[PDB]
């Protein structure tokens, strides 16, 4: 069908411009009209505006004063900027495409979505510790385990376990801000008490702002 | 620029029924030609949106025949056959009568299940983090029903009114449980003045509190 691929900086600072990438595959840009939204950490949805097959731009009058759109048709690409920036902007960006015309059609396909945080703040990496199974953490058969990702600045990070190869019985939190302005979450799993004996449980994270980007095995404790 | 209103932050529904979720809209969003311009969008855990209704009465591809509009103007439904467990998320309405599309502020579909207890189990911290002056405990509760759980923090038997931070999953898709974590963080010298740590869970599920602890 269609791909749409938000691309971008996830940290802005305040007073600078916002400008982010979708990258679409599947269909042309040129046919069409090309959007963008977002949502704020809230959940609250605004559309933002298009940029039409021709290369029109309509605006949602609420942000026309601080928007531009721009596209590059030899790249099937569109662009969002955004000025002078706060952290009232801070959310999670999406392309999406409107098929149809003025009479029928819908906004169908939307882009996996990026995040962008506005703050001074300098980006900080993850500190990431295993917290190991033991008796502690099993119940008869049952054993917890996993990673504590702490101190990253600023979202999103990713995590697997076993790259991609463990995926039942995957709890990954949501990020929560600490009291020092930073990130901090815990991945787990459960997995069967008896194989701790043979099974090697590693978590893979990444987070892409800091370049940090660490496999930790995670070890069973007395 | 109509304004879209969904008065609902969530609506629980037991798996089976139909689920009704509201939305209203400040001007009529039916034109001359007949067509109402009234979208329905789904955020399921961890996706991007995905349109399930378009123009109140056309399906989306891919999209079970389970879901419909119903109502007129500016007062609709949407209407969920038979609740399946995948349903949960965030429901959308939209509407793009007038540019700029503009979203009701969303309705999250919870699954009431049978109460389950959580499975709480506690990680001391780790000795690199330790090497580094910090100490993290971490307690986890794992696979419960409903959201609502209190977790205190006990060191030797004393109430900690700080220093610690809880994170809750969505709703699963598959078993309609939550997964909780509460972090408690401390200096490692702050960490070595006590023995015992103890984390002391309160749910539906449990005929008393339970603590799960360890001795440093
Ligand atoms: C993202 C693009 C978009 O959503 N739209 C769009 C489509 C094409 C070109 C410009 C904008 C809306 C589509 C629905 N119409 C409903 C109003 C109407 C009803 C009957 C006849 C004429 C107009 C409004 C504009």
């Amino acid at each position: 069908e269609v791909q749409l691929q938000e691309s971008g900086p996830s940290l802005v600072k305040p007073s600078q411009t916002l400008s982010l990438t979708c990258s679409v595959t599947g269909d042309s840009i040129t046919s069409g009209y090309w959007n963008w939204i977002r949502k704020f950490p809230g959940n609250k949805l605004e559309y933002m505006g298009y940029i039409s097959y021709s290369g029109s731009t309509y605006y949602n009058p609420s942000l026309k004063s601080r928007i531009s759109i721009t596209r590059d048709t030899s790249k099937n690409q569109y662009s969002l900027h955004l000025n002078s920036v706060t952290a009232e902007d801070t959310a999670t960006f999406y392309c999406a495409r409107y098929y149809g015309d003025n009479y029928v059609g819908a906004m169908d396909y939307w882009g996996q979505g990026t995040s962008v945080t506005v703050s001074s703040a300098s980006t900080k990496g993850p500190s990431v510790f295993p917290l190991a199974p033991s008796s502690k953490s099993t119940s008869g058969g049952t054993a917890a385990l996993g990673c504590l990702v702490k101190d990253y600045f600023p979202e999103p990070v990713t995590v697997s376990w076993n790259s991609g190869a463990l995926t039942s019985g995957v709890h990954t939190f949501p990020a929560v801000l600490q009291s020092s302005g930073l990130y901090s979450l815990s991945s787990v799993v459960t997995v069967p008490s008896s194989s701790l004996g043979t099974q090697t449980y590693i978590c893979n994270v990444n987070h892409k702002p800091s370049n940090t980007k660490v496999d930790k095995r995670v070890e069973p404790k007395s | 620029d109509i304004v879209m209103t969904q008065a609902a932050f969530s609506n629980p529904v037991t798996l089976g029924i139909s689920a009704s979720i509201s939305c209203r809209s400040s001007k009529s969003l039916l034109h001359s030609n007949g067509i109402t311009y009234l979208y329905w969008y789904l955020q399921k855990p961890g996706q991007s949106p995905q349109l399930l209704i378009y123009q109140m009465s056309n399906l989306a591809s891919g999209v079970p025949d389970r879901f419909s509009s119903s109502g007129s103007g500016t007062d609709f439904t949407l209407r969920i056959s038979r609740v399946e467990a995948e349903d949960v998320g965030v429901y959308y309405c939209a509407q793009n009568l007038e540019l700029p599309w503009t979203f009701g502020g969303g309705t999250k579909l919870e699954i009431k299940r049978t109460v389950a207890a959580p499975s709480v189990f506690i990680f001391p911290p780790s000795d690199e983090q330790l090497k580094s002056g910090t100490a993290s405990v971490v307690c986890l509760l794992n696979n419960f029903y409903p959201r609502e759980a209190k977790v205190q923090w006990k060191v030797d038997n004393a109430l900690q009114s700080g220093n610690s931070q809880e994170s809750v999953t969505e709703q699963d898709s598959k078993d309609s449980t939550y997964s909780l974590s509460s972090t408690l963080t401390l200096s490692k010298a702050d960490y070595e003045k006590h023995k015992v740590y103890a984390c002391e869970v309160t749910h539906q599920g449990l005929s008393s509190p339970v603590t799960k602890s360890f001795n440093r």
